[PDB]
């Protein structure tokens, strides 16, 4: 059961580096794609202004 | 930006040669000022003269 238990951690720890390390990727595509957006949309923006 | 910044150019281009257009023009009409002044002189002197 200390080895199921353990095992669930460690796999569901895993699981969470897998999806941690693709919220990391995503978090940081998003930040990437957000300061991409806020430039394409500023860009947008000041040619709107221009 | 593009449409409205090349007909800013396209208006700004004919501006240019309606300016010339103006420039020319004036040129002109102060080449016949010049004129209308010396033949209204020569009239006036030959008014004179007359």
């Amino acid at each position: 059961k200390l080895e199921e238990a353990e095992k669930a951690a460690d796999e569901s720890e895993r699981g969470m580096k897998v999806i941690e390390s693709r919220a990391q990727k995503d978090e940081e595509k998003m930040e990437i794609q957000e300061i991409q957006l806020k430039e394409a949309k500023h860009i947008a923006e000041d040619a709107d202004r221009k | 930006y593009e449409e409205v910044a090349r007909k800013l150019v396209i208006i700004e281009s004919d501006l240019e040669r309606a300016e010339e257009r103006a420039e020319l023009s004036e040129g002109k009409c102060a080449e016949l000022e010049e004129e209308l002044k010396t033949v209204t002189n020569n009239l006036k002197s030959l008014e004179a003269q007359a």
